């Protein structure tokens, strides 16, 4: 009976509450497998009471962990996450206190880890606000498991560093209160290690401009945090979001300057074409913190110019970013860039005749349409 | 204007876009070009069903029925639409013929707790049933559902508002095969119906529909018992659903019924969970539950809610619990026992440290909030606040535990004594039951203790009637835009008759030292300042019941221009407070008649253009006919002639000026 499957899962997450022993446990984790099958979460039969029983089972267990048992506990933490009824405190510190022993012998790309760090997320989802000290060890948790996964060449090991850095207002809470800049240098070259391993055939390339159906400033998704609401939305359509995941990637060290990126601007400078995509995905979201002179804006513009001119796809697509980040800019970019800028959506509208140059209007949106303040004349 | 050729360009446009052909873009361009005509759309249907086993096309189509549809409701929209009348059912079963054939299909009760991946395909096929349903012309709908598969219906929640939109209230029957067909699918598999997504979706539609049509709600007994065993399941009962249950307990405080659920549970769940948005959303529901209820329990129990407590703050609970507190404080029912609980949840201290978490400076501050509110248990600013401390202490029984106090204070009792004297002899009155400038400002502290801290929080609207005078004046503060039998939270003293003795002493006192026009003007001046102008709605109510009351006790020599002119300033910010509008109003209108004679007119004048004819109407034009024979008292002699006040007046009440006058 499912009212009797749930209570089954109910006893088994008291159970579990427990160290369990040595046992393996293997039809055992078969057996919790079946029950999460049907009523997971979802049941008349379960109970917040149990729910707040298995979330402490988790933790119980993560502390007696270190194969079968592995799967069981990322069923159990499933589970978890999937009753909606928990104390978000209270679930922050229990998955504080099981991440202690799981980070002991952790295995980020082992997909059993993988539900703890979902529930992790999930838990410092309403942490943010709420037992923040919790949530911080869990944040330098997940940048050492990123920088860790970064390390890998594996493109969807990239994806999942990158969306467990975003799972971000920890991360950023995390930087404030680093130890000193030098870890925020570290952040950044482990965000470098990450987008070469995006450099790799599994993952598309990064230059992340002209995204499908993207409405600059209109929606949302501008900054990726509610607090910041910066200027400039790169909406993404899936068509775009498998852009988007190394626009993430990249944006996992673009977001934050490690956002003064005056004097990051001047000594990055490299005209590399990874370099530019990275530039060009700060730039929207950090042009106004970095109070950078409309000279640097000048040259920026100037730059990305002549890497559209360049024949090459991804550095005329980086190049289009920047164009697109500097048309709806956080900072008042200088009227002979913004002149530029407007030579250059003439130029994309032209090319635009053909349909493979859809790409010219998506790119430099805000420059495509009329961004607002610009002088109609 | 508009010109048809602009409209008959736009048909031309039209049948040309149809001649470029475009299978989901066509049947679109063939609604565009039907919409502009109020065939085509029989040929889309043809070019759709020729690829209609396609899923994404069937989704498509499905979209599209749900946007053909929303026409009938957009471009208002809801009646009288453009769109409505631009696109006509007729001539479409044709069009339709298609579309049905392709409807033809030849665990949990949701298909993801979270974002399920395209649950708009089934929410859209969900609605072209129910827009197939409608282009035909219930309970064939719901025998139809109960034998189709429980998770076709439980992918989407738009089958819940199909159920919705069988007639529940006009045809009880039908709710009760729909409650039926429910049980019985829980009795087959417990786990489709006991999901928590399906039972709020039918419970939020149960409550839309009792909000939409006063025949929902009523007749509904066996809904009622339904929705019982439900909530007597264990999942229900442990509350296992948080932001469901959250949403279901907001549900049930916006819909004055008989239901599981209480303001005071409500709270008690909302401070359960640890998620500050759930405990957010669950003080905003409560809030809004507020204004049209008795909210004593509540505010009551907000006064003693928040706490200390740093090791919570380190979890930030107590900054959960701070935020609350802060709501409170914004609702309107027990200000001061709101400022009460947010300064006993704060440390005092460390306030760059909080930097105003969740959004104080100046008045929300808890040196404001102390200063506007005092509540007694029963460094420089530790001191500051137990100089105000040891005055209660001897204001209280505990006698040898304020002198133990004060020896530990480093301050002398009699030290303190000498200037708490008054205050000793107010609450020695006060105890007792059926029975120059130092005093003078010694008689000041026991009005003003007399004033604050002893009137009731609570203040009864009718008042003594032991003067006629008193009478006399609560009829004046009653004619115009009085609400009688006003209550608040809690009463801590009520019917203190020897304030009036006190009015009988003062006359008497010091040869009518402290009785002095201007002793009462600092009193009435000190207890309007401490109504800061950023308090609730309901201690603001109460303390200008308290100053009307006051001011009942007033006597003629209250009358002179400055104290008259403070007073109608006092009334004037009553009236910037909307509830309190309608007492400051009718108070306003004595103290007027009051100044005129003295004012015989600069500020009088300037102070005449405090109407409410810009931002209870029938009071208000009561207290605009009473404000046109003020007005025509005025103009008869027209001294200064400045005031310019009877087209200003007549403006106002809606009374067609004349021309001489303007």
């Amino acid at each position: 009976r499912e009212p009797h499957i749930l209570a089954l899962l109910d006893i088994i997450l008291r159970h579990t509450f427990t160290a369990n022993g040595s046992i393996c446990e293997v039809v055992c984790l078969n057996f919790s497998k079946a029950l999460r099958l049907l009523l997971s979460h979802h049941l008349h039969h379960l109970r917040f009471s149990d729910w707040q029983s298995l979330v402490s089972y988790c933790c119980q267990a993560i502390e007696k962990l270190s194969k079968q048992e592995v799967v069981e506990l990322i069923y159990v933490m499933r589970s978890l996450v999937q009753w909606y009824a928990a104390p978000i405190n209270f679930v922050s510190e229990q998955l504080l206190k099981f991440f202690e022993f799981f980070f002991y012998a952790y295995t980020e790309e082992t997909d059993a880890h993988l539900p703890a760090l979902q529930c992790l997320f999930q838990l410092c989802a309403y942490a943010i606000p709420n037992c923040n000290d919790y949530s911080a060890s869990v944040v330098l948790l997940v940048f050492k498991i990123l920088i860790n996964s970064d390390k890998w060449k594996r493109l969807d090991l990239r994806l999942q560093l990158i969306q467990c850095l975003a799972i971000y207002p920890l991360w950023s809470n995390s930087e404030t209160w680093d130890p000193h800049r030098s870890i925020r240098s570290f952040n950044l070259d482990l965000l470098n290690s990450s987008f070469f391993s995006l450099k790799n055939f599994l993952n598309f390339f990064g230059k992340r401009s002209s995204l499908s159906l993207a409405n600059f400033r209109f929606h949302t998704v501008e900054p990726k945090n509610n607090i910041a609401k910066l200027y400039d939305p790169r909406l993404h359509l899936f068509f775009f979001e498998s852009y988007f995941i190394y626009f993430f990637l990249a944006k996992l060290i673009l977001l934050k300057k490690t956002s003064q990126i005056e004097e990051l601007l001047l000594q990055a400078e490299l005209a590399n074409i990874s370099a530019s995509s990275f530039s060009l995905q700060l730039m929207v979201i950090i042009t106004a913190i970095s109070d950078n002179l409309t000279n640097d804006d000048l040259l920026s513009i100037q730059k990305m110019s002549l890497n559209f001119t360049e024949k090459k796809n991804e550095l005329q697509s980086w190049s289009f970013f920047i164009l697109f980040n500097i048309c709806y800019n956080k900072a008042y970019s200088s009227m002979l860039t913004t002149s530029c800028k407007k030579e250059i959506l003439a130029a994309a509208s032209r090319g635009l005749l053909n349909s493979v140059t859809p790409v010219c209007y998506q790119i430099l949106t805000y420059f495509n349409m009329y961004r607002p303040l610009c002088f109609a004349s | 204007s508009n010109h048809t050729i602009d409209c008959d360009s736009l048909q031309n446009v039209i049948k040309m876009l149809e001649s470029s052909i475009d299978i989901s873009s066509a049947s679109y361009d063939k609604d565009e070009l039907d919409k502009e005509t109020p065939f085509p759309e029989v040929l889309s249907f043809v070019k759709s069903n020729h690829s209609y086993d396609p899923i994404i096309n069937c989704i498509s189509t499905n979209l599209q029925f749900t946007i053909s549809d929303e026409p009938k409701h957009l471009r208002d929209l809801i009646r009288s639409t453009h769109f409505r009348d631009s696109n006509p059912l007729k001539t479409l079963v044709l069009y339709i013929m298609d579309m049905a054939s392709k409807n033809v299909f030849i665990i949990r009760n949701h298909q993801i707790l979270g974002l399920m991946e395209g649950s708009l395909e089934q929410i859209r096929n969900t609605d072209l049933f129910i827009l197939q349903k409608y282009i035909d012309y219930h309970d064939s709908l719901i025998n139809i559902l109960h034998l189709y598969p429980i998770e076709t219906f439980c992918f989407g929640m738009s089958a819940i508002g199909a159920y919705f939109l069988d007639v529940a209230r006009t045809s009880e029957p039908i709710f009760y095969k729909c409650l039926e067909i429910l049980a019985q699918k829980i009795l087959m598999n417990y786990d489709y119906e006991r999901d928590e997504v399906y039972l709020m979706i039918f419970i939020k539609i149960f409550q839309k529909c009792v909000h939409s049509k006063l025949q929902f709600t009523d007749a509904t007994l066996k809904l009622i018992v339904k929705i019982t065993k439900f909530i007597e399941k264990v999942f229900i009962e442990t509350k296992f659903s948080l932001s469901g249950r959250q949403t279901f307990l907001k549900f049930i405080f916006q819909l004055h019924v008989y239901s599981k659920f209480d303001y005071q549970k409500l709270i008690s769940l909302t401070l359960k969970d640890s998620d500050v948005c759930v405990i957010y959303n669950f003080v905003d529901d409560l809030v809004i539950f507020l204004k049209k209820c008795d909210k004593t329990l509540i505010e009551g129990f907000v006064l003693p809610i928040l706490s200390i407590k740093i090791e919570k703050s380190l979890y930030k609970g107590f900054c959960y619990l701070y935020l609350t507190l802060k709501v409170f404080l914004s609702i309107s029912s027990n200000r001061s026992a709101l400022l009460y609980q947010l300064l006993k949840l704060a440390n005092s201290y460390e306030t760059s440290t909080i930097f105003e978490p969740l959004l104080s400076a100046n008045i929300k501050q808890l040196f404001r909030i102390y200063r506007l509110e005092i509540f007694w248990s029963f460094s420089d600013f530790l001191k500051e606040n137990s100089d105000e401390i040891i005055l209660v202490l001897i204001l209280t029984k505990n006698i040898t535990l304020a002198k133990l106090i004060t020896s530990r204070m480093s301050v002398d009792f009699s030290e303190k004594y000498t200037q708490l004297i008054p205050v000793i002899t107010t609450y020695t009155h006060l105890s007792e039951v059926e029975n120059v400038e130092l005093l003078n400002r010694s008689k000041a502290f026991l009005f003003c203790l007399e004033m604050l801290k002893e009137v009731k929080e609570l203040g009864s609207t009718f008042k003594s009637i032991s003067s006629t005078s008193f009478k006399v004046y609560s009829q004046l503060t009653i004619f115009a835009n009085r609400v009688s039998f006003n209550n608040s939270t809690a009463i801590p003293f009520f019917s203190t008759k020897s304030v009036l003795w006190y009015c009988n002493r003062l006359f008497q006192e010091l040869e009518g030292f402290s009785s002095i026009p201007s002793v009462i003007d600092l009193v009435l001046r000190r207890l309007a300042i401490q109504l800061h102008f950023a308090t609730d709605e309901e201690l603001q109510v109460t303390i200008s019941f308290r100053l009307c009351a006051f001011l009942c006790f007033s006597d003629p020599f209250i009358t002179s221009n400055y104290l008259v002119m403070i007073v109608l300033r006092i009334a004037r910010q009553l009236l910037s407070i909307p509830c309190t509008q309608s007492l400051g109003l009718g108070i306003a209108r004595f103290h007027l008649k009051k100044f005129k004679p003295t004012d015989f007119f600069f500020q009088l004048a300037e102070f005449c253009m405090d109407f409410l004819g810009f931002c209870k109407m029938e009071a208000i034009q009561d207290f605009y006919t009473w404000f046109d024979g003020y007005v025509t008292a005025l103009l008869n002699f027209e001294y200064e002639g400045y005031g310019f006040l009877r087209c200003q007046i007549n403006f106002v009440r809606s009374v067609m000026t004349t021309k001489n006058e303007w």
